């Protein structure tokens, strides 16, 4: 069901087994450079979200070679790695080095057919618009590359719901589905809408 | 604006609109040993031979991705780097932009390095708007810095460069001397273009050698075995 859809929720407890397969799943994850452990990064049900397709996954820091170690517990080679170039609104750029761009890892999981890939190139300029925000250029970049299909973006805020997405993450308000399927599967699992331990 | 939505309607890549200290350069050029260079086929060499250890090591493998003797990941992660590093020291590894990003990495924590930088040569296409796996066009490559022991940004801008060269921008050697990390600086597969006061420049194809260890570990000899190459001599 092509609208956005998205769940309130605690991405570490939730039963990420009753939203079904997806061809692209983006993460934005509290790396530990609120955040969540490495061992809680491990530990995420990444794996039952997809058999064939792409991880797009945010990293910088230490989370640069910690993205990588989960990318690969989790089942996916790392195939190519975006970077977006920060720019104010006139386009100009913004510990050893300034920073001026951040990192989005991509994975590949199983033998993905019928996605295009090569439209896009692996360099986003963009402007930083608010804190914490990545930019809107990567759902453009992700539709032309798999038209239609399904996505799940995980810890994601309500500026980041899209159509043809759900989204998880704690600061979303409350439960919006729309996909049959998922419903029942939600009712059955969460008879009680509450999603506990 | 969307840049990515340009690109694909036109082939003008978005960072082809990206926009837009010397008393410091003076310094340096002051305190820079004379270039030193030396032709040695880096595959049948002991590279324990290159004294004294090195405060910066520059290492530029030519690796097959360039072309389209090459260097393959497993040849690199070979190289005894730890045995010429200098207990706290910097290495800048270019690493291309396919699975080198991942191996770079591997050969960095080999060698006794953590990544502190993930430096991005980005390529414009202003004048002319495949791997198997890859799922973009690739428009970039990376030079990983790493550091062992206890004013510039993480991106190089310029246009791609006419096929077959094969030349990284000599901005690299800008950063790398701004950082001021000590006068020792190795660049490990150079050419007799790459040729450089401040380093000693070691690779295959260079046509002469001027190498000397004994003169070379004079310039380094106290009082001056402690310069960042930063400050008057
Ligand atoms: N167990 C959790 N379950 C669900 N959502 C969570 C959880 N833990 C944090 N979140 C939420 O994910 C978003 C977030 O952390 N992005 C990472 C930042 C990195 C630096 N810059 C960009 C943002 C926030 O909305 C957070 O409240």
């Amino acid at each position: 069901l092509f609208p956005p859809q998205w769940i309130c929720c605690d991405i570490r407890y939730l039963d990420v087994s009753i939203l079904g397969k997806f061809a692209v799943v983006m993460a934005d994850p509290p790396w530990d450079i609120g955040t969540l452990t490495d061992d809680e990064m491990r530990r995420l049900n990444i794996p039952v979200l997809q058999d064939d397709g792409f991880l797009f996954l945010w990293v910088t820091g230490r989370a640069m070679e910690l993205g990588r170690e989960c990318l690969n517990l989790w089942g996916y080679e790392r195939v190519d790695e975006i970077i977006w170039v920060k720019t104010n609104q006139l386009q100009r750029i913004i510990h050893w080095l300034n920073h001026g761009k951040e990192h989005c890892l991509v994975g590949v999981k199983g033998n993905p057919q019928g996605f295009n890939q090569g439209l896009d190139c692996d360099v986003i300029v963009a402007e930083v618009r608010s804190t914490s925000h990545k930019p809107d250029e990567i759902y453009g970049m992700i539709e032309r590359l798999s038209p239609g299909t399904r996505k799940i973006e995980l810890f994601g805020r309500p500026h980041n719901v899209q159509p043809n997405w759900i989204t998880l993450g704690n600061q979303l308000d409350g439960i919006h589905l729309l996909d049959p399927d998922v419903v029942a599967r939600f009712k059955q699992r969460y008879p009680d809408g509450i999603i506990s331990k | 604006n969307d840049y990515c939505q340009h690109f694909v309607d036109t082939g003008h890549r978005p960072q082809n609109f990206i926009r837009d200290i010397r008393l410091k350069d003076e310094l340096i050029a002051k305190s820079n040993t004379p270039p030193m260079y030396l032709q040695a086929d880096i595959e049948a060499f002991d590279i324990r031979e290159l004294t004294p250890k090195f405060d910066v090591i520059l290492l530029e493998p030519p690796l097959e991705e360039y072309y389209r003797k090459c260097w393959t990941w497993d040849d690199i992660m070979k190289l005894e780097i730890d045995e010429i590093a200098a207990p706290r020291s910097f290495i800048f590894l270019w690493c291309g932009s396919g699975e080198g990003l991942d191996l770079g990495r591997v050969c960095l924590r080999k060698w006794g390095y953590r990544r502190c930088e993930d430096i991005c040569w980005i390529k414009t296409n202003k004048n002319n708007p495949l791997d198997p796996k890859a799922v973009f066009q690739r428009t970039k490559e990376h030079c990983l810095m790493g550091i062992k022991g206890t004013v510039d940004i993480d991106l190089i801008i310029t246009e791609e460069p006419e096929i077959g060269n094969i030349e990284k921008p000599v901005e690299i050697f800008h950063i790398i001397e701004h950082f001021c990390l000590g006068r020792r600086r190795l660049h490990l597969f150079g050419r007799d273009s790459t040729i450089r006061p401040g380093w000693l420049t070691v690779g295959p194809t260079l046509t002469n050698s001027n190498y000397n260890a004994e003169t070379y570990a004079s310039y380094f000899s106290a009082p001056n075995s402690y310069l960042t190459g930063c400050t008057e001599e």
